[PDB]
């Protein structure tokens, strides 16, 4: 169950110069597409797209590299082998660990401001700790869906393999009104609904 | 077009961190190579147990990238990039419930180069404990982002600051939190 | 992780159909290769195939990466005398840090025998340019089906058949050399253990 | 492209050898293989950017190194008779090292003693008048005899220029004493030419045999001449008759 690499091709305020590399594998419908990027500072100057089948000088700073690598069938055939080699291999390692990692969302409904139940207020649905990022967060007022006045922060990555989202509705609560936040996610077998009663 | 994006991202530069080799699955970092310790560090224990990564792969890629850096310092006639200042956001991991342990996240985003100083402040005082951090995480725009963490217990008579330092900043930037 | 290929030395006539069998047994992702080793040199890549169904083609040779039979069988429609060499089948498997290691099969020697157009079998005597005393017997211009046999006699030396191409005349001729430190030895006697043709010219 | 030095080597059991490899410009992957009739191609080790990426299953006496310019050197200490083989070196431009370019190799022979090392005696045999009359073709034979080991390279020279057309040399040498492990060798070669070419005294035929024996660095206790690496040749002039 080992991770495989592709060796980047060899080329050739305080003082600082940076070189960045990117080896991206895009898995879709049993296929793999590979993108090798050579970036000087923030300038991607030369790249290899498996869909192109050859190196291309993204900027003119990569013209010597595009020229040289494309003149070398050994380097071209090695880079072309990447989608079916390391991309495929690495993708096929990850069983229900990364490809099927599921973390259930924790849901909390709380109004933004405290006070009398008649005025303008924001009702917050703080959906937390889920994985993957794809989530559906709906707002309901007395069983009917509220589409208008829904202020969303959009998907927030916590950088710890969990996400969060704050979906809030602009509400003018009347006494006895039932506000329901409904979350749908792959980790959930049924929707998770959290209620707020007007008070 | 992709169901998933598995990517190896690496950088090499003159200032600290002098290099970084990492692997990310769907924008989240799975593992990286501690270049000094010459060993793989996994993000979650369940990764280290399920998989392996020979750290030599990381070191080999960094050596090539250092060669590539040198060639480009020359080719570009020592072109140093503009220092892109960071956008800093502070937000809790969990909803704030006074008395219940939570984690404060500091997201230092959209900066270049990956040369940064970050400190957590509780009531204007430096916090040394319950602190963790991400690597200099890659962005599709070849800029960087980083996450700093602080385990804290929310109390109304406490405030927090994320004091960040970057070259693109005229002075340290403090992002305040409740 | 091994390469199993066609045993012993294959010997074919010129223009014949060649098949050098090669089967692999490896860890899911190997790339497949055919290396050729011409007499006297090191190996040289002939053909390769990355993934299953890929066909390697070069010098009129072809091998298909067959996942079903786990094979990379080398085929040539009509072999040339120039193809006489030793063929190696090989595997490429990941060997850490973005490196690959080749795993070769035990080589297959191939001897391509030229088809002789106007055979004139004969056994001539050649005298040494230094001493008249010293001489060799040369069995030349014979047919390719004629198999030169080793010496039954102790102090008698006979070489195997060797084909020379006189390119400018588009002429190819097989030849063997027999010699001995005398005295019972004569050119008529020379190739006795060998089943020489009926047509053989022995001058005096 | 791939160069390897020395081409041929004769060593005594217990001695040590250093074999150099100059890869193609700018191949950085260098692989070493041992080629034996007994075990075929056996992987030794592979280098890339000075580091030994992989190693085969050979004892620690078989070591290797790679320099900054990608040149490599392999060493075999405490030599054994069974170390006698072709030491092949292969370079690769592709950094994964799959597409390999092989050197000519270093032919290594390990012996108990250098007492049985002999240079060849070479003779040129002028064509038969019978052949010239019957075929209007003239075959010259060259014999290289009594040489040990078969670290020999035969060539034909007509008027001080190497000739390949109308030539063929025995693919393998002949054992002068078949029932003998230390048997001296014999090798024949033929040069076929037209009778019009042979029947001209202007034409000079030389059979060059390069022998690879002992160096200037080798011990020589025997009474006979040191069987040094030398060229032994024989000649014949085109005959008007
Ligand atoms: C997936 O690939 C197959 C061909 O192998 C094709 O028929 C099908 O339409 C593709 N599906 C999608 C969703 O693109
Ligand atoms: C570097 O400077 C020289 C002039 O000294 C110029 O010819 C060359 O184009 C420059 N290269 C770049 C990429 O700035
Ligand atoms: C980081 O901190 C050190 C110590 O104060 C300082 O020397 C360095 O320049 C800092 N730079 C920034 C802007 O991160
Ligand atoms: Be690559
Ligand atoms: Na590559």
């Amino acid at each position: 169950q080992a991770f495989w690499i592709d060796l980047f091709e060899t080329i050739g305020s305080p003082e600082n110069y940076l070189f960045q590399g990117r080896q991206e594998c895009y898995a879709f419908n049993g296929t793999q597409r590979f993108l090798e990027r050579y970036i000087y500072n923030r300038e991607e100057f030369v790249r290899f797209d498996s869909d192109v089948g050859e190196f291309r000088a993204v900027t003119e700073l990569g013209r010597p590299d595009e020229e040289y690598w494309n003149s070398q069938k050994d380097i071209l055939e090695e880079e072309r082998a990447v989608p079916d080699r390391m991309c495929r291999h690495n993708y096929e390692l990850g069983g229900p660990m990364t490809l099927q990692r599921r973390v259930q969302p924790r849901v909390n409904v709380s109004p933004s401001k405290k006070g009398p139940l008649q005025h303008h207020n924001l009702l917050v649905c703080h959906v937390t700790d889920f994985y993957p990022g794809s989530i559906q967060v709906r707002w309901f007022l007395n069983g009917q869906e509220e589409t208008a006045g829904v202020v969303s922060t959009n998907l927030i990555r916590n950088g710890d393999w969990t996400f969060q989202i704050l979906v809030m509705l602009e509400m003018t609560p009347q006494q006895g009104d039932v506000y329901t936040c409904q979350v749908e996610h792959t980790s959930l077998d049924s929707p998770v609904t959290v209620e707020w009663k007007a008070q | 077009k992709a169901d998933h994006v598995s990517t190896y991202a690496a950088f090499v530069q003159t200032h600290r961190p002098t290099g970084e080799f990492m692997f990310e699955f769907d924008e989240d970092e799975m593992f990286y190579v501690d270049l000094d310790k010459k060993e793989t560090v996994w993000h979650l224990e369940e990764f280290g147990q399920a998989f392996s990564f020979e750290a030599q792969g990381g070191l080999a890629n960094i050596a090539i990238l250092n060669n590539n850096l040198n060639t480009l310092i020359q080719r570009s006639n020592h072109t140093q990039a503009t220092n892109d200042p960071p956008e800093v956001t502070v937000f809790p991991k969990e909803p704030v419930e006074l008395g219940q342990p939570n984690t404060l996240i500091c997201h230092i985003d959209k900066f270049f180069p990956p040369v940064l100083n970050v400190t957590w402040l509780c009531n204007g005082e430096l916090v040394t404990e319950g602190v963790a951090e991400s690597l200099f995480l890659p962005r599709t725009d070849y800029s960087f982002h980083k996450f700093h963490y602080l385990t804290f217990v929310p109390s109304a008579e406490d405030f927090y600051d994320c004091r960040v330092e970057h070259w693109g900043l005229d002075q340290p930037l403090l992002k305040h939190w409740e | 992780n091994s390469v199993t290929q066609m045993e012993g030395p294959v010997t074919l006539s010129e223009e014949a159909f060649l098949t050098i069998n090669c089967t692999y047994t490896a860890t899911g992702y190997p790339s497949l290769f055919w290396y050729v080793q011409y007499p006297g040199e090191g190996l040289q890549l002939l053909l390769k195939a990355t993934k299953a169904d890929d066909k390697g083609s070069n010098k009129g040779f072809e091998a298909t990466y067959r996942k079903e039979t786990t094979s990379f069988h080398l085929e040539k429609g009509s072999v040339q005398v120039s193809d006489s060499a030793v063929y190696f089948c090989a595997l490429s498997l990941y060997s850490g840090a973005g490196s690959y290691q080749l795993t070769f099969g035990k080589g297959t020697k191939l001897s391509v025998i030229p088809n002789i157009q106007n055979p004139d079998p004969a056994v001539y005597q050649l005298r040494d340019s230094k001493s008249s005393d010293k001489s060799v017997c040369l069995f030349t211009d014979f047919d390719s089906q004629t198999n030169v046999s080793q010496s039954k006699d102790s102090d008698v030396y006979i070489t195997d058949k060797c084909v020379l191409d006189m390119r400018s005349m588009d002429f190819k001729s097989n030849s063997a050399v027999a010699w001995s430190n005398k005295s019972d030895f004569a050119c008529a006697n020379a190739f006795n253990n060998s089943i020489i043709p009926e047509d053989t010219f022995f001058p005096s | 492209g791939v160069t390897q030095t020395p081409r041929y080597l004769i060593k005594t059991r217990g001695q040590q050898v250093t074999l150099s490899c100059s890869p193609i410009s700018g191949h950085r992957s260098v692989s070493w293989y041992q080629q034996t009739p007994g075990q075929g191609l056996q992987f030794l080790f592979e280098y890339f950017s000075e580091t030994q990426r992989n190693k085969g299953n050979f004892p620690g006496r078989f070591s290797g190194r790679q320099f900054s310019n990608s040149r490599s050197e392999m060493n075999v200490s405490t030599l054994e008779l069974g170390d006698s083989a072709l030491y092949l070196c292969a370079s690769s431009l592709a950094q994964g090292g799959e597409t390999q370019y092989f050197g000519p190799g270093t032919r290594l022979l390990v012996l108990e003693d250098l007492k049985n090392v002999f240079p060849p005696e070479v003779a040129v045999f002028e064509p038969s008048e019978a052949e010239i009359s019957h075929t209007q073709k003239a075959t010259l034979v060259c014999l290289a005899t009594g040489f040990y080991p078969d670290h020999v390279e035969l060539s034909w020279w007509v008027n001080g220029k190497e000739v390949h057309s109308g030539v063929c040399t025995d693919p393998q040498p002949l054992k002068e004493q078949p029932a003998l492990n230390d048997s001296r060798y014999s090798l024949s070669s033929r040069l076929r030419v037209s009778a019009t070419f042979w029947q001209n005294p202007r034409n000079h035929f030389r059979c060059q045999v390069q022998f690879y024996g002992l160096s200037e660095n080798d011990e020589w206790t025997q009474d006979r001449a040191k069987p040094v690496t030398q060229i032994v040749s024989a000649e014949a002039w085109g005959r008007a008759d």
